[PDB]
């Protein structure tokens, strides 16, 4: 409940004994990431060494403790040394037969992933965008979106598979998949009308890439969707010969009404 | 028992340990990283921590010193310019408290290379003969044939 | 200008308005000073209401209860409120199905690693990941 840091730094240490207990050790793990989340700070050299000692607890194939074993690795990436010490093991997970690791480890990869090392994974972040599994599809869409800030050149060259990520029935797929292409092609204003163009025709089924292709279309028009989102988005659109009615009828509802009124 | 297998990048650490896991050859990349596994031989069952050889790694093989019972030294038999380098890694491997009784088991592999170092030569390089403070057993190996293999695991049984 | 980064973070509050769970999505509260005292802030704000919505700091914030907890999306003012809200949704199904049972500080202490999981199967970076509370329940 209620505890110390420097306690669970050293239970922590129980991490480094081969007859591991599951149950027990990612209880720890959870203690971990609570001392964490409630703002505690960790010095360089402690992180270290529960970093150090958390990869020890890979050689347990307990799911539970794997995924937190991912949570942990994102949460410490930034406060421990040498975090690249995981990076074959969630190529692995990643690459391996489990869907319920596969997107998780994507994420956590490419969180203690940097610039330097983007190229040895490249291979395997493509594979991930076009796999069938959207977990694991979204999971690299979203990643690649994040690895866009330290090295742009890498992933610019993935637009390809994303492209075919962005037919996907799934909709936060299809989300992630036109996300990450307008991230990339922005600012290229001619990729931008090409790719609003796209979709004008045979739109999308994905009311979050509708939202938020409107908001693309709105940089210097149909209002008959069937998700509450999508109206609201393009009338708040639409008002920056018009029709304000749609507002006004949103204005008679729960908690909806706060987005109507509050425009103008 | 508990096994921490190193050495310098390429000289088939993790072929190694997938031949003894899976029976099988496998397409490796350099491994930034680790690979833990755990192999049965004769009723013991071996933890063995590969853990990648390029420099960034090899700076970080000292997290995985504590607890080791015996320690595997893979060296690549056909590589000359790196047997001297390989052996300044080595031995101040062996100067290293947390490795002062793990068993010494070095694998001169890629035997099967036409001007592949001898295992004896290799021990010269080394500088094997000079430990008196623990055991060591120098073997060849052909880690993709799996010739050697199995008699490391013997000779490191017998700790 | 468009952007798939949306929550700018993720709380929820005790009946004292500590926090139970936090994530920051972003540079607008740098320190755990400043957000515990946002934290504080919206707490003050928002506690015994049922008003699902709120602009505090100029922020948009969503937000919804239970006995003794409280469950909040905040994002830009400039955000829509409904993409909002069906992050605070997920949350709280998701919470829910995953708790089989009223959610409260008690139930949600008693398993700490689903709360984990699931806010991070939820958000990734300031962005939606999955809004919906099934595919979320599965994926723990
Ligand atoms: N001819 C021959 N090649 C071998 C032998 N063992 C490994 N190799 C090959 O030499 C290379 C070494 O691969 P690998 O085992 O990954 O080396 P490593 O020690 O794991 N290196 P790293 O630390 O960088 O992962 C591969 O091309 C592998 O197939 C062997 O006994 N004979
Ligand atoms: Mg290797």
């Amino acid at each position: 409940q209620h505890l110390e840091k420097s306690a669970v730094l050293q239970e922590a240490r129980v991490f480094n004994e081969t007859p591991i207990n599951p149950r027990k050790c990612a209880h720890i793990l959870t203690k971990i990431l609570y001392l964490i989340n409630q703002g505690e700070h960790l010095g360089t050299t402690e992180a270290t060494e529960a970093f150090f000692a958390m990869t020890k607890l890979f050689q347990s194939n307990d799911p539970t403790l794997r995924r937190m074993c991912y949570l942990t690795i994102k949460e410490m990436s930034c406060i421990a040394e040498d975090v690249i010490i995981v990076t074959s093991s969630l190529t692995k997970d990643m690459t391996g037969k489990e869907d319920s690791y596969r997107g998780p480890a994507v994420r956590a990869l490419c969180q203690i992933t940097d610039s330097t090392m983007l190229q040895a994974i490249e291979r395997y972040m493509k594979q991930a965008i076009v796999d069938k599994v959207p977990s694991v599809s979204s999971s690299a869409l979203v990643s690649s979106l994040h690895l866009l800030k330290c090295s742009f050149d890498v992933v610019k060259r993935w637009v390809n598979e994303a492209q075919e990520a962005a037919s996907s029935d799934n909709i936060m797929v299809q989300y992630h998949a036109l996300g990450l292409l307008y991230h990339v092609r922005k600012n290229d204003r001619l990729a931008v009308s090409k790719m609003i163009s796209k979709f004008t025709r045979h739109g999308l089924k994905s009311p979050f890439a509708y939202c938020m292709m409107i908001r693309v279309a709105s940089r210097q028009s149909c209002l008959r969707n069937k998700h509450e989102m999508v109206v609201y988005e393009a009338a708040s659109a639409i008002v920056n010969a018009v029709s304000v009615l749609q507002l006004f009828c949103s204005s008679p509802k729960a908690a909806l009404r706060y987005a109507a009124v509050r425009t103008l | 028992m508990r096994i921490l297998m190193v050495g310098l990048d390429g000289a088939g650490k993790t072929t190694v340990l997938y031949k003894l896991k899976l029976g099988e050859v496998i397409t490796t990349i350099p491994t930034i990283g680790f690979n833990v596994e755990t192999v049965q031989y004769k009723n013991i069952s071996f933890t063995v921590w590969d853990v990648g050889g390029q420099d960034r790694i090899r700076s970080l093989w000292r997290h995985y010193y504590r607890n080791t019972e015996g320690v595997i030294f893979v060296v690549d038999s056909n590589d000359r310019s790196r047997i001297g380098e390989a052996r300044e890694v080595m031995q101040r491997m062996l100067n290293e408290d947390e490795l002062r009784n793990a068993a010494w088991l070095v694998f001169a592999n890629k035997q099967d290379l036409p001007e592949a170092m001898s295992a004896a030569e290799i021990t010269e390089k080394l500088g094997l003969h000079s430990i008196r403070n623990r055991p060591w057993f120098i073997q060849a190996t052909c880690a993709t044939s799996g010739e050697g293999l199995y008699e490391g695991l013997e000779w490191l049984s017998n700790s | 200008e468009p952007s798939l980064y949306t929550v700018k973070a993720i709380l929820i509050l005790d009946n004292d308005g500590d926090r139970l769970f936090a994530k920051y999505y972003d540079d607008t509260y740098p320190s755990v000073k400043e957000q515990k005292a946002f934290e504080k802030n919206i707490f003050n704000k928002t506690h015994r209401t049922d008003s699902e919505i709120a602009l505090l700091e100029g922020l948009t914030v969503v937000y919804k209860s239970s006995i003794d907890l409280y469950f909040y999306v905040i994002g830009s003012s400039y955000e829509n409120e409904l993409m909002l809200m069906t992050v605070l949704n997920c949350l709280f199904d998701s919470l829910s199905q995953m708790l089989r049972k009223n959610v409260e500080k008690r139930a949600l202490l008693e398993n700490m690693e689903g709360l984990f999981l699931a806010v991070d199967e939820i958000v990734d970076g300031g962005v939606i990941l999955e809004s919906d509370p099934q595919q979320v329940v599965h994926r723990v």
